[PDB]
């Protein structure tokens, strides 16, 4: 008796861990475009910097750095794994890997 | 109930009117075009999320 | 030759929106024109000048109206508590919602609820 | 130097390049929906959240 049930758990918390993963997974492509928005910024800025550029340039540089950073905070803010805000707010996720508490 | 109405008399700066109506139109061209940029993004999130 | 007239809907919508009775009684209607380092001036809308902050008010060419621009965000809550345009920021053409004494953007605080967050 | 009569056809071009952007704005339309008529926000459904 004691075998079937550390198999059933072993199993069923192998089937968890695989979860775990994919949650990885999605929080990865949802930073990686918000790193790709922010390497623009970075060139943005790059350019805003010289002496050169005119102040109704700065204006449409900044209008698209807001939307830029509008939407890492969209894409960050609602973004989810059954129903489970990733990036939004700080906390732990803890997986049961094991038939152990 | 609008329609040009006539000009009152010629136009003291033709040119400031067209740099205004330009900014206007060059403004709103480069808003809307990141929204072409956050809708790309967007769509290359919402396929690995499917996967 | 003479000052346009600001209406009561400049005098009571700037009063409730922003800054205070007395300065919005003061104010009266100017055109802005912001001069950039270069030496070119760029002209932009009407504005409602209470004290010495701008408001971001326009004015239609027939009759004498001064529409006043509110953002209507619920507030501390309370239901539809609106403010008035703000003319600051970096570039300051730009119109600044104060907020319980932070400054959001208009658009950043349009229809939001900080009651929620 | 340019004189009236020029300048009379300068403002015949005028007046039909703003006539033009006028139409060409005012008649456009993806699926039924006047783009640049009047202003208003278009909302859209990017994700299976409300």
């Amino acid at each position: 008796n004691r075998f079937t049930a550390n198999i059933k758990g072993l199993t069923q918390a192998s089937r968890n861990a695989n979860d775990g993963i994919s949650i990885a997974q999605t929080t990865e492509g949802a930073l990686n475009e918000i790193n790709n928005n922010l390497q623009r910024v970075r060139e943005l800025a790059v350019q805003s910097a010289n002496s050169t550029n005119s102040q109704s340039d700065l204006d449409s540089i900044q209008a698209e750095i807001t939307q830029r950073l509008n939407e890492i905070d969209r894409v960050s803010g609602q973004t989810q794994f059954n129903g489970v805000k990733v990036l939004a707010q700080d906390n732990t996720l803890t997986i049961q890997v094991g038939a152990n508490d | 109930p609008e329609l040009a109405e006539a000009a009152a008399k010629t136009t003291e700066n033709p040119l400031q009117k067209i740099d205004a109506a330009l900014a206007q139109v060059d403004a709103l061209r480069s808003d809307l075009g990141a929204v072409q940029n956050r809708f790309n993004s967007a769509i290359t999130n919402l396929g690995n999320t499917v996967n | 030759d003479t000052p346009a007239v600001v209406s009561a809907d400049a005098k009571n919508a700037l009063i409730a929106g922003g800054v205070d009775a007395t300065d919005a009684n003061g104010a009266e209607l100017v055109k802005m024109s912001y001069t950039d380092k270069n030496g070119k001036t760029i002209e932009g809308g009407y504005a409602l000048k209470a004290g010495d902050k701008y408001y971001a008010a326009d004015y239609d060419e027939a009759t004498g109206a001064i529409k006043a621009k509110t953002t209507s965000y619920t507030a501390a809550d309370g239901t539809t508590k609106t403010a008035a345009n703000q003319l600051g920021g970096v570039d300051g053409k730009t119109e600044v919602v104060t907020i319980d004494g932070k400054t959001y953007n208009a658009s950043k605080a349009a229809g939001h609820d900080f009651k929620a967050q």
